[PDB]
């Protein structure tokens, strides 16, 4: 059924699974019109589809052209997400197709289920975790490829960079969610933390800085302090 | 006006005949029901005084034969069975009518309730939902499961209703996923009406029969089937104008006739609020919506 803290280690067993997050698929800026009314202008979006075991990210860029002439965009976006995930599964060889797909928002369940009727043996599951994948557009290189796209485009990343050479998937996911949780609660500080020491660079083929094990512990600690703080600043405690 | 003669009433039982019912005491001198209006299907049903578990009963049309009820003390129920010798169904009945040991199907002449509940119900279609072909009549009880329920165990004792499933390939055209799931007109009109049921009368007939099985036997899978068939129409943006009007009438008499105390189990909150307030047809069920609001505003 649903995914939560109890069955948390299932993510890192050897059944292929993908998380799908749709929070950045349909993105708008809201503005005033000359007549003083309010209008939206859409900006490019993305589907965040992640294998938590391998780190492979399947970043489907949603170009604003997909919305032209369409009504009820927030609802269409869930169905467009489902179509794109279904197309992605169909393009994978059978031994790469997921056995489960976990949607981060329950509203995706029916759209994906209907788009995946051809795959009765793929379980579509919700989760009770409050996962921070919406902050993915706070990773500069991801935001960059999304804003620059001029057509629909699928871009593949390893969101773990090379971490799996030194740590387990479980620990890799934990770091990732800690970084994203920090970026989500206070983007400015989270980013100040990640780039303070200009001698730690981001490799051209990576998303995050090249920290040593010891430098990651410090970083990780700094992110937890930020997250606790912002929880204080926000509740006064 | 036709007759269903009972051999005898050896056990205390509440007998129903369509929407009527009456108590028969253990070994009361009861020998059947007379004045049954020809031209309709009928249902005769039973709830034992000793075991309110298992309401059961028989769908029949009097024109299809002479039928009578005799208690079987081995199997422990009142069985319907056909009398082929017609000079027996007359002689036996006349003797029991002469001795006035038969209750009178008590139709009020202003009353069209049964006709309105059974308008599209036809025995030939009942006998394909209830598979047992050596009998001109059809047995149903509280516990019988539906073909679709068994998918999600004995097939011979199943209600073979038409399987409806909104998240199925039958219901969803490749490439119209969103269109067809939010507007089921395709599924209703092409797949079900034109394809499976052939016309709206067969559709309405199954709908009506499922409701009556839900109401008279508390058959849970029938109630699912009745709500599913309602929900498919309500969730279709495009429905023939005549189906909508007739649907509003069908539902009105079903809701009118329902026991006011059985609403909690037989009425599915989600389907009704959707049909009446959210669906495409929110504005098309005036009579049904008025009786629902004035009789069960709690549900909504
Ligand atoms: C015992 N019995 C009773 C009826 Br009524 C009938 O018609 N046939 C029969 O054999």
């Amino acid at each position: 059924g649903a995914m939560n803290s109890s069955n948390y280690a299932e993510l890192f067993n050897n059944d292929i699974k993908l998380f799908v997050d749709d929070t950045n698929v349909y993105r708008v800026t809201v503005h005033k019109t000359f007549e003083g009314n309010v209008a939206t202008k859409a900006i490019n979006g993305c589907i965040f589809t992640l294998n938590p075991k391998t780190g492979h990210l399947f970043l489907k860029i949603i170009h604003t052209s997909v919305w032209a002439g369409q009504k009820r965009l927030s609802q269409l976006a869930k169905w467009k997400t489902a179509e794109e995930v279904s197309a992605l599964v169909r393009s994978l060889p059978k031994e790469e197709q997921p056995k489960q797909i976990i949607v981060t928002r329950k509203a995706m369940l029916d759209p994906l289920e209907v788009h995946m009727l051809d795959f009765p043996n793929i379980a579509i599951r919700p989760t009770e975790l409050r996962l921070p994948f919406s902050a993915a557009m706070s990773i500069d290189k991801l935001s960059d490829v999304v804003m620059k796209a001029t057509e629909p485009q699928m871009v593949l990343f390893n969101i773990y960079d090379d971490w799996l050479d030194r740590i387990s998937s479980y620990t890799a996911f934990s770091r990732l969610t800690l970084l994203l949780r920090a970026l989500k609660t206070n983007e400015e500080s989270a980013k100040m933390i990640l780039l303070s020491d200009p001698t730690i660079t981001i490799k051209s083929y990576h998303l995050w800085p090249s920290f040593t094990d010891e430098q990651w512990i410090t970083i990780e600690s700094q992110m937890r302090d930020l997250i606790l703080t912002e929880y204080g600043r926000k509740y006064n405690v | 006006m036709n007759t269903v003669p009972f051999t005898s009433a050896p056990i205390e039982v509440t007998i129903g005949i369509d929407q009527y019912s009456f108590n028969v005491k253990e070994n009361q001198p009861f020998h059947g029901i007379k004045d049954i209006p020809i031209g309709h299907v009928h249902v005769i049903h039973f709830q034992h005084a000793d075991n309110s578990s298992m309401r059961y009963g028989y769908w029949f049309d009097c024109r299809m034969g002479n039928f009578y009820i005799q208690y079987d003390p081995k199997d422990g129920l009142y069985k319907m069975m056909e009398e082929r010798d017609g000079a027996k169904f007359e002689n036996i009945v006349h003797n029991f009518k002469e001795r006035q040991m038969m209750v009178s199907y008590p139709k009020i002449d202003e009353d069209d309730t049964w006709y309105n509940l059974t308008e599209f119900v036809q025995m030939d279609k009942i006998r394909k939902i209830v598979r047992k072909d050596e009998n001109q009549f059809s047995y149903v009880d509280s516990s019988m499961t539906t073909v679709q329920e068994n998918e999600l165990s004995d097939p011979a004792h199943s209600l073979n209703y038409t399987v409806i499933n909104f998240k199925s390939r039958e219901a969803i055209r490749p490439g119209h996923e969103m269109e067809d799931f939010l507007d089921k007109s395709y599924y209703l009109n092409t797949v079900m009406l034109q394809g499976i049921f052939k016309n709206s009368s067969n559709y309405f007939g199954e709908l009506q029969f499922a409701f009556l099985n839900a109401m008279f036997f508390g058959n849970y899978g029938s109630s699912l089937q009745w709500h599913a068939m309602i929900e498919l129409i309500c969730s279709s943006a495009t429905v023939p104008k005549h189906m909508l009007d007739k649907l509003d009438e069908i539902l009105y008499y079903q809701i009118k006739t329902l026991p006011e105390q059985y609403s909690d189990i037989l009425l599915n909150e989600r389907v009704w609020n959707i049909c009446l307030y959210s669906s495409f047809q929110k504005n098309s069920l005036h009579n049904t919506e008025k009786i629902m609001e004035n009789k069960y505003p709690e549900l909504l």
